[PDB]
DNA sequence: CAGTCATCACCAA
């Protein structure tokens, strides 16, 4: 018995862009009609801000090289000096069925890996996930750089059926932590609903609404787009954000990654906050790799013991194998 | 040869995946040779119940995109493929490869029966443009009509029985009909002419097609100029390799009553000019000709000169 | 007889080549009998598995993954009309590829490398005098040999075709139809692969390039083949298809041959400032070459003038279609006109290039254009058209004035007698 | 009497390509004129989160490269961020003489083909199987990953005989499930329909529309196009999708897979729901081929046995091979 | 004791 050469998960927790607008505190619940934070291109004079080489470091442009200013074109997002509130607003499906992959080779594989799922569900239910990724929604994770220092924010979550709403949510998300994944009795109303998403129950569709009070005219923080493969002159732009039609924006993948830092898992430092889940558990902005492969506590070690070979880890581990697989991937050998 | 009496317009036939390799040496547009074998498919469905004869045909091509992709480092392309079934194993099948293109296509078809006196014209249009909204036009399904249902009818008229002054009015408003497309005749006689321009290196004939698609570059004694059309490497029939078997003979054969040859492609040249270059609409209709003895199957359109 | 260590290098080449295939745990009888029969049983081997292949120029394993039929080895005749030539008139530079067994087309590479070297390729099956002083065989083995090396060129098996064959109906002038079965020309492919080869890239095709990169270059030719496509035959493994692969690996290059105006943009003539009364000229993006051609072809004597006054005879019209082309896939082709933004300027356009009527039509919308006299755009074509073709002092003064300002008149004359037939 | 050597079926049931716009629910009346959703580029930054190979196993690079990024172009199709309903929008034409083959070389076969074909229809017509096509046609199986997590599916159907329309029919999608072809009137009269279309008797075409309300600005899936070794440089694109114009699209086999999933018969474990019809009636997503010719009910033995022997398999393997006969394909020696 | 069905190495810039 082998895994499948060919293992296709589909995505849970799906979900869309998020656009952005301002406005006031106290006109927060009329906020329909914000207008959008809109993206600005500008031009900079700065300074030769940077090292340099000693390769071929001539001092006749290299000593002048610095006395002699430095050009630079990027574009930049601002608030209004009239407003002092960003606004966020994006939609999420929960979707279900997390176990049953969407392409294989196998059939004898299949069989085993959803009668694992199955042993996993009916002793415990996606409750311990479903309610850290409430965390995530409770608190303001997906505001990334916006957050930091914000004065005051407010999540609101609304469960929607039709063009009616059905069940309303409110939150302070700065009483909520980062590091921490206590909870009172009113996010577990919401870890219930995406719990009922995640085992197929019912249909669970979510509009997150975040308002972050910051300043008036300050600079809030759009997703920066990838710009790659270019072969260009000396810079024609160095930042471009990303916006939608007339509105600034953040990607839906940045939003999918604030969500599923679910990880107080890993071996070395689990005391030091949770990280996102991947099948390596690697952090790339700070450089490294928790769980590596040495250390047999990545997702290609563990779904091989416990589907295969009847290696049942611990629970937290086991949590963490399901996390990988509501997320989804290319899991063949 | 026959020169029709009326010309019947099949105003808009938005086609979708044709075949778009038509030789082993191009890509593109499909070959003539799937239009004269679509005319000769309707002339065994519905020419024997109107009496009418249906030989020639006007391709017009409006549109034109292939499902091809540019792909990284190249500036050639590849052809995007469809996913077959699986094999027996439950193991993945080979790649055999089929370009393919949609199309939107006018045509223009010649009459020569009986029938266009036995009735009116508009039952010959209506019989051919239901039977061959049912048929495939190069590889390819005639598409059902959407937004453009209001094209959906044709037209017909004659040429020889009328005044002889505002038939410039009937011909071009015929091209009102057909105005965006770029026609497709055989322009053969510059493959000739473009053998004296070799002729001082020698009398060789296999490499002058392969000039006259393409940006050709000297220095100054920069070297480009206005090629003289939107000319392109066309296949324009089969020439024997074999001689012609009994209907009993060959091995897996589609009929146990034809006679079979095996043949190859032979290579000729057309040219994309718009209809208003050409006075008479009877100019571009495209015709099977080919004598069977010695193996040499072409066609061609006369009338263009 | 030196030339026996062609067998020496078949050989034994051959069986040191197997070095890296080293097993330390069940070798025991296969190195013993791959260093016995690779010399001598190899000779038998490439007699019974001389028998699994052809030579071609009509294959039909490229054309179908599986279709096992038979394949052609004769080239084709001449065609009897003039301005069509194919793979028949090829040049005697020919190769015949060699379909056969895959897993058999290595005892291949020993019979035809008699080919390279001496002149003797054709002296293993006859004229076996050079088989004879450096094969150093017996007579039984000199027989096999020539008995063996005849099965290529020759028949390999019986005449047939395959369900997988296309075998196309051709209508005969008064008669029934023949069955045509067409197949992939292997030889002709290869000649022209090979000749596009050094036309795109090579020696002399690369370096007129760097000369265009000096910017200095005298008169020498190179060639460019802009957006070709590219086919695969086989897959991941294409030597089970004949050869493919001594310098095709499986990518014969198509030609285009696309139609012109399959690659079109979008049609934008609304109500604007400039987007009315401004549009009353085309700015299209594929007349700048028209334009480059009729600036950089007058100024050229008639001291060779028995081609190049036959061009600006058919430019006229290729100039007037393409404002025809435009006009017709912009109104027309698009969904709406509407009033033009500042229409004290921006409606003659609104006027000429239009669509019919709308939900904004009042009374005077089909009255205007339905009796007025649609003649105006004759001086205006022919004030945006006499800005290319333009005038000067050495023309004005010279006699090539008057026979250049005739062709934009008579092609003014035309066009307002085609678009005054629309509404009146 | 010995099996023909070349048998090639014309197909039935020919579909075009679908294509996607969007709009609102309960605006989904006036839906001739809602814009069409495009294909989106995007550039992507991610993490090395795959089987890593120790086939070359180094103490240095592929330790490090799980810490070190992962740059991908991609496409992507959303909705806008003020449209929650997907509309698919395609014709389906029916063509009938479904047991006539489009090349066979003894005629002697045909006529022992033909008439055989013919005592399948007179006792029992093409409506049994009619009834399975306008299953699948009326719950909107089309929508492949399109349907999953959708709330509301509604399908529209237009007999198109003339300029204009002659017979509508409206559907509940998700009412309709897609394992149990429990027939009922609304769908009788399409099945009626058909098989009188399938039969070569009347003139049939379909013009089928399929809404789904998903989510506001969410992603929508149209299909993906094979593209077999394309980007040797890296500086590539991974997933392209495919789009008619301007628009984007659904391929017509993909459509025409999801009409012919007829097939409940098969003799490994037919309680997994329909399937695909097929020679060795096999499923791509699952790896494994049902229907094997060792259990002798494939296409090739039964159609043998029932014609050149005469050795009538049951009623329920007949439906089969009739369906393949619909379905087309080209057979050999 | 003879057809037939799954597997098996054979090649290959």
């Amino acid at each position: 018995l082998s895994t499948a050469s060919v293992l296709a998960f589909e995505r849970k927790l799906d979900p869309s862009d998020a656009l952005m607008s301002a406005g006031a505190w106290a006109q927060r619940d009329a906020s329909q009609e914000w207008p959008a934070v809109t993206v600005r291109e500008k031009s900079v004079r700065g300074t030769i801000s940077n090292r340099l080489k000693t390769k071929d470091r001539d001092p006749a442009k290299l000593d002048a090289s610095i006395q002699s200013p430095n050009l630079q074109t990027v574009d930049v997002a601002n608030l209004p000096s009239d407003a002092d509130t960003l606004k966020v607003r994006f939609t999420l499906r929960v979707l279900g069925g997390a176990g049953t992959p969407s392409a294989c080779n196998d059939a004898a594989y299949r069989d085993k890996l959803l009668q694992t799922v199955a042993t996993y569900v009916n002793d415990q239910g996606f409750a311990e996930l479903a309610r850290r990724y409430a965390h995530n929604l409770a608190n303001a994770r997906f505001l990334w750089r916006n957050r930091v220092g914000a004065e005051a924010v407010e999540v609101r979550i609304n469960h929607i059926r039709q063009g009616e709403v059905a069940r309303a949510w409110r939150f302070d998300a700065l009483a909520i932590g980062l590091r921490d994944f206590k909870a009172d009795a009113e996010l577990d109303a919401l870890a219930e609903l995406i719990a009922s998403g995640l085992s197929g129950s019912g249909h669970v569709l979510l509009e997150v609404v975040a308002f972050a009070r910051i300043g008036d005219g300050q600079e809030v923080f759009p997703s920066q787009e990838l710009i790659l493969d270019k072969g260009d002159k000396k810079g024609q732009k160095s930042k471009t954000l990303y916006s939608v039609r007339d509105a600034a924006a953040i990607h839906s993948q940045k939003i999918g990654n604030a969500l599923r830092t679910i990880d107080t898992w890993y071996p070395d430092e689990d005391g030091l906050g949770p990280i996102a889940v991947e099948p390596y558990g690697s952090v790339t902005s700070q450089g490294k790799a928790y769980r590596q492969p040495k250390q047999k506590l990545d997702f290609y070690t563990l779904l091989d013991n416990w589907v295969l070979r009847d290696e049942a880890p611990a629970v937290e581990q086991q949590h963490y194998v399901i996390a990988n697989l509501i997320r989804g991937g290319v899991f063949g050998e | 040869v026959t020169d029709p009496e009326a010309l019947l317009l099949l105003p808009r036939l938005s086609i979708q995946n044709a075949n778009a390799i038509s030789s082993p040496l191009t890509w593109g547009f499909p070959s003539p040779g799937a239009f004269t074998g679509f005319v000769h498919a309707l002339q065994r469905r519905v020419g024997i119940s109107l009496d009418i004869e249906l030989d020639g045909v006007g391709i017009v091509c409006h549109r034109f995109e292939a499902q091809i992709s540019q792909p990284a480092g190249k500036r050639t392309k590849v052809f995007n493929l469809t996913r077959n079934p699986l094999n027996r194993d439950g193991s993945t099948a080979a790649i055999v490869e089929e370009g393919r293109a949609h199309l939107e296509v006018s045509l223009l078809l010649g009459v020569h029966g009986d029938g266009l006196d036995d009735h009116p014209a508009q039952e010959i249009a209506r019989q051919v443009q239901e039977q061959a909204g049912a048929m495939r036009l190069a590889g390819g399904s005639i598409l059902p009509w959407c937004n453009e249902r209001f094209p959906a009818p044709n037209a017909e008229l004659l040429m020889l029985g009328g005044s002889d002054e505002q038939r410039r009015k009937n011909q071009r408003r015929l091209t009102r009909r057909l105005l965006p497309g770029f026609a497709l005749v055989s322009r053969e006689a510059l493959l000739q002419q473009h053998l004296e321009t070799l002729r001082t290196t020698l009398p060789e004939a296999t490499t002058l097609d392969a000039l006259l698609d393409l940006c050709r570059i000297n220095f100054e004694p920069w070297q480009v100029r206005d090629k003289p059309g939107w000319l392109v490497p066309i296949p324009a029939g089969y020439n024997a390799l074999s001689p012609l078997y009994l209907p009993g003979e060959v091995r897996n054969a589609r009929d146990r009553e034809t006679p079979l040859r095996f043949v190859e492609n032979l290579f000729g040249l057309g040219e994309w000019l718009s209809p208003h270059r050409v006075a008479a609409l009877s100019d571009l209709l495209w015709y099977h000709h080919a004598e069977p003895d010695k193996g040499l199957y072409r066609w061609s359109t006369p009338r263009f000169v | 007889q030196e030339l026996r260590q062609f067998i020496e290098s078949f050989i034994q080449e051959r069986l040191q080549g197997k070095l890296d295939k080293l097993q330390p745990d069940e070798d025991d009888k296969r190195q013993t009998l791959l260093a016995t029969h690779r010399r001598e049983a190899w000779l038998a081997d490439a007699a019974r598995r001389v028998g699994q292949l052809q030579l071609v120029t009509h294959t039909l394993k490229p054309i179908h993954p599986d279709a096992r039929g038979s394949n052609l080895h004769s080239l084709p005749q001449a065609p009897g009309q003039p301005g069509l030539a194919g793979s028949h008139e090829l040049g005697d530079r020919l190769v015949s590829d060699v379909v056969g067994n895959a897993a058999a087309l290595d005892v291949f590479k020993f019979l035809s490398l008699q080919y390279q070297g001496k002149n003797l390729l054709n002296w293993l099956t006859e004229d076996s005098a050079e088989a004879l002083q450096a094969l150093s065989d017996n007579a039984e083995q000199a027989r096999e040999w020539r008995q063996a090396f005849i099965g290529i060129t020759t028949v390999k098996g019986a005449p047939a075709s395959h369900s997988l064959a296309k075998q196309l109906y051709f209508p005969l002038p008064g008669s029934g139809y023949h069955l045509l079965a067409p197949l992939f020309p292997t030889s002709l492919v290869h000649h022209v692969h090979a000749l596009l080869r050094e036309a795109r890239f090579g020696d002399a095709a690369k370096a007129a390039r760097e000369a265009r990169s000096r910017q200095e270059s005298w008169p020498h030719g190179f060639s460019e083949y802009p957006n070709l496509a590219i086919q695969k035959f086989g897959g991941t493994k294409p030597q089970n298809i004949s050869q493919l692969n001594n310098e095709r690996r499986g990518e014969n290059w198509l030609l285009p041959s696309l139609p012109p105006n399959w690659q079109r943009q979008n049609v934008n003539a609304p109500m604007r400032h400039s987007s009315v009364f401004e549009h009353d000229f085309g700015r299209t993006p594929e007349v700048s070459r028209l334009t480059r051609t009729l600036q950089r072809f007058l100024a050229k004597t008639v001291h060779n003038n028995l081609a190049i006054r036959q061009r600006r005879a058919q430019l006229v019209a290729q100039i007037c279609d393409e404002a025809l082309q435009y006009a017709a896939r912009l109104r027309e082709l698009e969904p709406g006109w509407s009033a033009t933004p500042g229409c004290q300027l921006h409606d003659a356009e609104q006027l000429w290039l239009d669509p019919l009527r709308a939900q904004t039509d009042e009374t005077f919308l089909q009255r205007r254009l339905r009796g007025d006299w649609p003649a105006e755009v004759g001086n205006r074509f022919a004030n945006w058209l006499n800005r290319a073709v333009s005038s000067d002092s050495q023309i004005l003064g010279s006699p090539e004035a008057a026979q250049w300002s005739q062709e934009l008149s008579k092609e003014l004359t035309m066009f307002k007698e085609i678009l005054e037939d629309e509404r009146d």
